[PDB]
RNA sequence: GCGAUAACGAACGAGACCUUAACCUACUAAAUAGUGCUGCUAGCAUUUGCUGGUAUAGUCACUUCUUAGAGGGACUAUCGAUUUCAAGUCGAUGGAAGUUUGAGGCAAUAACAGGUCUGUGAUGCCCUUAGACGUUCUGGGCCGCACGCGCGCUACACUGACGGAGCCAGCGAGUAUAAGCCUUGGCCGAGAGGUCUGGGAAAUCUUGUGAAACUCCGUCGUGCUGGGGAUAGAGCAUUGUAAUUGUUGCUCUUCAACGAGGAAUUCCUAGUAAGCGCAAGUCAUCAGCUUGCGUUGAUUACGUCCCUGCCCUUUGUACACACCG
């Protein structure tokens, strides 16, 4: 299965909480903008995170989410 | 061939030196509590971020047992327990 | 030079490295006909690319294919996919690009393993069992 | 080409003091024969020009007595030495290839040949058990 | 002029490329002409073992390996330039040998 | 006198070992009469399966 | 277009090339062609016994024409098959060398290959003018 | 055991082949041991006869099947 | 239409298929059509293919099987019970041999008549074991749709391999005389009769 | 496991 | 993990991590990899073509395939459904890859009288220590056979046996003055094998490991038959100091049960199962064994707690050596 962990999620809404005006609702952008704003030390992790914070994204454009 | 002899830079942080330490203080008849703790506080006042001392045998006693003494922060599985 | 384009086409282990020159309606297995491609049931699954599209787009071409590895079948799946890829990279480079979509679309809409080598490999044996989920005999 | 005859064959042959089916191929009506095998009789049929497409009711009475020279002599017949069943006999150290009903004989003769020398491979014999070195653990229960 | 070969071999990767590009960087502004590195197919020394020092237990087994990573670079140089050259770039890791 | 019908929702694994699923089926003619019924194979939402006879629930 | 060895099935190939040694009669056959089995995995001598030499022949001028150099232990270990052993598994057996080497000696002799140079045994500047031709007397039908 | 298939060719089981063959929708050596009692080696020997023969037209060649048909 | 020539000569068979591709260059899927609305979904016809040796990748998801081509299923169920496990190429040999033989017998498209065995063979109602731990107990329930059609392919493979088994009667004109048999839905043919044992029980179960 | 007696 | 929440925020384990497999006509090069051209050269039609050979100087070019390092690529990406619209799940589309992308390595808190002192110049203690329980030499045994059980290999055939013919891999290993390594080719020999040379401390030679299933054409024709090759006789060689109680190989002959297997019971979800071989380990010799590797390659679920084992909650306890109480 693909359930995302904590190590993801949080990492992904602190990224929300702390780069929301240079986020976008492009992967490859986010992606790209995440490695230049955090240390991850490894690829598979840093897709990862990018592919929740885009997904988090597309939560948002779709409405407002509790606790974020 | 040419032997050079340098000691060791960071007594805290080299496992076979406080080994060889608590193996002289075992055979040095020294209690266990006061040994395992003195490395146990040696190994945090160098600064590592853990340590981890197991003693296995028999103590004036017939029947075997093993002690552990850990202090901070110790990580078991995958490659950064080859690493750290 | 001249009109040269150089692909490859793969199944399991099988690897079929496909020259397309300008020339003749020439199509060549290792130096030799496609007439006696064994084993003889599956001589259609290499023609497959040929009379698919029409042969017609084989008369400029000359095609010299070179297949190691593999067994008869990875082979035979070898060189078919060498030739529909050289043949699509030849006229992707040299040809306009409306025969190089109509080629990838037809071949696309009739079988995938045409243009796309098969991932598909052989899972490593594990010990404990003499396959790689087959495990040894267990008795109480 | 399929031909016809009427007559000519004979259901029941008898070679060798044994009943041989005569609708067997020639070849191997003789492996039939006991001490001929499949490679025996291809070679003595080749020799004795006994084409093999014939059954044994097929054969002649002509062809039937050739076959049957070339099996009790066989080394006059430019038949390899090393071909043989029975090689550097011990007796008279010739060799020879023996048949049907010669083969017990002969066997025989080898078992009581050896048991009276009271060898280890007789006594395994007269005991019944497997006589060539292999384990018994698991199959002396016949 | 002289042809010589030389053969890098070694256990780790990351010493082997980096004398590997220090020695070829060297023999590029040097203006002398070379052919390589040709990376030679690694050898996986693999050993299997059993896990259990007795006979007992479920049948585990282990499987220890060992890459050797192999380079050859040719060069068209005087022995004087070569020895200098290998003494500007010599590393405990990896082992070099030199055949004319 | 076989009765065709149209299945439109699969309620869930039913039987002992969960090799059977309840299914809600509608015929094709006549759109109604629809019923719950029990069928062996796998089963996804439009499936024609047939059915010999048509008054009985499941 | 220039009709080739390449170029025909194998197998009526093989079929022609050895009809056509068999009628022209030039082939030396040895004399133990009654006798002797392929290879030590098998278990009979061929069925065809008249013909089977030549056929080896066919066959092996075919197969050095369309390889390079091939010796003689290439031919046994090509022509060798599974060994019926009993119990345990099959194995590959090489064929029979003295079958082989007396068919390219003989097939030598009349002209068709000669040996190579760093071993093994090419096909003549005439094998190759009769193998093509027989592809073309092949190929009519 | 049971079989008994006829091996030998007789001059009444000839003139039954060329009485009997002629009269089938499909001939093969497995039709022709079925219902004549005729052996296989024997059928396989009267295919390659009535062919030349002309009864028994070859819709499509192999070793282990040989498909035949009626030539009327 | 036109004849093409080449510098490699191509045959006239081959060059007939650039207009049509036939099973074997020779059976044509245009004229064949299940006369069964539930199994028109589940036996795919609509691709024609040359020879069923295709490749896999149809063993992943759930339904992905009926997507496949009703012969290469055929074919694939064909080669069972150990000693024939991966020869397909005989699978296929066999197969192909079988076909010709339902052509020329009784006349007809020979592919059609494997679609009509099929559709004609699969159980519509089986007897499910409901048994509460050991105790007997039966429960006549429905077939899918799928599954009617892979227990078709399993009954006629399965009879022909016992009709063929210990028999003169080669393998591919017992498959050709069951798929005949039950395309014309004759009782005597096996896949017919466990057929009706199936359906009998599950009349015997509700 | 056992006691060797001598004979010589 | 969402969510509910006297809890909030954390750590180990899981996951991350590491190795391997699948993609890269995008970098970097490669005479220990391949190709196209070019010399020189052969055969067939003569159409200038098609197949070859040769080139450690043609003192050519290139990296598509081959190798391996630096990277890129997948994160459930996009779109539909269900869902607390949440965590997720199911379909498509794009994609080399959309089952944790496939497979493994590592792997928590305690613990077991689980297995090894027959691995240790690891060990405490007990026994022996000169007619040794030390070490060495000779011979026998570990193989011994009324029997019960387990892991497997051959088979019961025609989806097959022989006889000819076709004819494709990958993982690896390899020596020197040794004490004998991998062995091509030529020549003898029915075979096994013998003899003379050459290559390799190795992407170079063995090796294109021309492996087996597999494919084609023939013989056989449902027969304990040409399935099966035990049980044995005779003979010929190989390894070794030594083959007898037959090391193994080869020739002829001998032609057994077995005609698909009761009660029970094992393994298994995709290049998987099943066939099919090959290498490495032990190794002077011997592989029906393991560890890997590749060749051919499926049927059927993708669900449940019906059996079995394990886990959780409530509950009762006179148990805590914990119901073997
Ligand atoms: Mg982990
Ligand atoms: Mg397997
Ligand atoms: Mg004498
Ligand atoms: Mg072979
Ligand atoms: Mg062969
Ligand atoms: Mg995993
Ligand atoms: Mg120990
Ligand atoms: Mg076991
Ligand atoms: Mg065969
Ligand atoms: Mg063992
Ligand atoms: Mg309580």
């Amino acid at each position: 299965g693909r359930v995302r962990t904590k190590t993801v999620k949080r990492a992904s809404k602190v990224l929300i909480e702390r780069f929301y005006p240079k986020l976008t609702l492009d992967f490859e952008t986010n992606k790209r903008l995440t490695s230049e704003i955090a240390v991850i030390q490894s690829k598979r992790l840093r897709n990862k995170i990018a592919g929740y914070t885009t997904h988090l994204m597309k939560r948002i454009q779709k409405g407002p989410v509790r606790g974020i | 061939i040419a032997i050079y002899a340098e000691r060791v830079e960071e007594r805290g942080l080299s496992a076979a030196v406080q080994a060889e330490a608590l193996k002289a203080k075992l055979l040095s008849g020294l209690p266990i509590r006061r040994a395992a703790y003195g490395v146990l506080r040696f190994a945090m006042g160098a600064g590592a971020k853990g340590v981890e001392v197991v003693i296995s045998g028999k103590l004036r006693a017939a029947r075997a047992k093993s002690q552990k003494y850990a202090d901070g922060f110790m990580i078991h599985s995958g490659q950064p327990t080859r690493d750290f | 030079s001249t009109q040269s384009v150089q692909t490859f086409g793969k199944k399991k282990t099988a690897t079929a490295v496909a020259h397309v020159k300008a020339g003749k309606g020439l199509i060549k297995i290792n130096g030799s006909p496609i007439t006696l491609v064994q084993p003889e049931i599956l001589r259609f699954k290499v023609y497959e690319p040929l009379t698919l599209v029409g042969l017609d787009k084989f008369q400029g071409i000359d095609i010299r294919v070179k297949v190691t590895g593999g067994g008869h079948v990875s082979q035979v799946y070898a060189i078919r996919q060498a030739i529909a890829k050289g043949l699509v990279a030849y006229h992707q480079k040299y040809v306009d690009e409306a025969s190089k979509n109509e080629l990838k679309k037809i071949f696309a809409s009739y079988d995938k393993t045409l243009l796309v080598a098969d991932s598909r490999r052989m899972e490593p044996k594990k010990f404990g069992g003499r396959g790689a989920r087959a495990r040894f005999q267990k008795s109480y | 080409l399929v031909v016809q005859e009427q007559g000519s064959f004979q259901h029941i042959l008898r070679l060798l003091n044994t009943n041989i089916d005569g609708r067997i191929k020639i070849m191997y009506a003789l492996t039939k024969i006991r001490g001929v095998g499949r490679r025996y009789a291809n070679l003595v049929c080749k020799k004795a020009d006994v084409e093999l497409t014939k059954r044994a009711g097929e054969l002649t009475q002509e062809e039937l007595e050739r076959i049957v020279t070339i099996m009790q002599n066989p080394t006059n017949y430019k038949i390899p030495a090393w071909f043989l069943n029975r090689q550097k006999d011990q007796v008279d150290g010739k060799d020879y290839h023996v048949l049907a009903n010669n083969l017990e004989s002969k066997l025989r003769d080898d078992l009581e040949r050896l048991k009276k020398i009271r060898s280890h491979r007789g006594i395994r014999h007269f005991w019944g058990l497997k006589v060539r070195g292999q384990h018994t653990k698991t199959t002396s229960r016949g | 002029i002289h042809k010589i070969r030389i053969t890098l071999t070694s256990t780790k990767v990351k010493q082997l490329e980096n004398v590997s590009a220090n020695i070829i960087r060297n023999a590029a502004q040097y203006n002398i002409v070379k052919k390589g590195p040709v990376r030679m197919p690694t050898k996986v020394l693999k050993i299997t073992t059993r896990k259990t020092p007795n006979g007992e237990g479920s049948k585990t087994w282990d499987a220890y390996e060992m890459r050797i990573h192999k380079r050859v670079i040719d060069l068209q140089a005087p022995a004087s330039t070569v020895k200098r050259i290998t003494q500007i770039t010599i590393e405990p890791g990896v082992d070099v040998e030199v055949t004319i | 006198p076989v009765t065709l019908a149209k299945v439109i929702k699969v309620l869930g694994r039913t039987g002992s070992r969960g090799g059977v699923t309840q299914v809600r089926v509608e015929f094709l003619e006549d759109a109604s009469r629809t019923i719950v019924r029990n069928v062996k194979g796998p089963v996804r939402e439009n499936d024609i399966l047939c059915l010999m006879e048509s008054e009985r629930e499941a | 277009p220039g009709v080739s060895v390449r170029d025909v099935p194998a197998q009526d190939f093989i079929n022609a090339y050895a009809q056509f040694l068999q009628r022209q009669g030039k082939l030396e056959v040895p004399g133990y062609v009654d006798i002797v089995k392929t290879s030590a995995g098998n278990d009979l001598p061929p069925q065809e016994a008249e013909t089977w030499f030549y056929k080896r022949a066919a066959s092996i001028a075919r197969h050095i024409y369309l390889r390079k150099q091939v010796g003689v232990g290439a031919l046994n270990k090509l022509y060798g098959g599974a060994k019926n052993r009993g119990f345990r598994p099959h194995k590959h057996v090489d064929a029979s060398g003295s079958i082989n080497r007396k068919c390219v000696q003989a097939l030598q002799k009349i002209g068709v290959l000669e040996i190579s140079p760093k071993g093994g045994r090419r096909i003549s500047e005439n094998g190759q003018r009769d193998l093509d031709r027989i592809a073309a007397q092949t190929l009519e039908e | 055991d049971k079989a008994q298939h006829i091996v030998i060719l007789d001059q009444e089981k000839y003139d039954r082949i060329l009485k009997d063959v002629p009269t089938y929708k499909y001939v093969s050596v497995s039709v022709l041991v079925d219902r004549l009692k005729i052996g296989g080696s024997l059928a396989r020997v009267a295919l390659r006869q009535l062919e030349e023969d002309g009864i028994i037209t070859p819709v499509l060649k192999h070793s282990k099947q040989a498909i035949y048909t009626r030539a009327q | 239409l036109q004849v093409v020539e080449l510098a490699t000569t191509i045959p006239l068979d081959v060059q007939e298929a650039q207009r049509e591709v036939k099973l074997f260059n020779k059976w044509s899927f245009e004229d064949v059509e299940v006369k069964d609305v539930s199994l028109v979904d589940y036996i795919q016809i609509r691709n024609p293919v040359f020879v069923s040796h295709t490749a896999g990748k149809y063993a992943s998801k759930r339904f992905r099987k009926a997507q496949c081509p009703i012969v290469e299923r055929l074919t694939n169920s064909l080669m069972m019970n150990g000693r024939n496990n991966g020869k397909k190429l005989k699978a296929v040999r066999i197969v192909k041999h079988a076909l010709e033989i339902i052509h020329v017998l009784t006349e007809q498209n020979p592919i059609q008549v494997v679609v009509d065995a099929i559709v004609n063979s699969g159980a519509r109602e089986d007897s499910t074991r409901i048994g509460s731990s050991g105790t007997v107990r039966r429960q006549a329930v429905d077939v899918s749709p799928l599954r009617r059609v892979n227990q078709a392919i399993a009954l006629l493979t399965i009879g022909a391999r016992e009709a063929s088994f210990r028999n003169i009667k080669t393998i591919a004109e017992c498959l050709a005389e069951e798929l005949i048999n039950a395309a014309k839905g004759s009782s005597t043919s096996y896949a017919i009769k466990k057929k009706d044992e199936l359906e009998r029980v599950a009349k015997s179960n509700r | 496991r056992k006691k060797k007696v001598y004979t010589t």
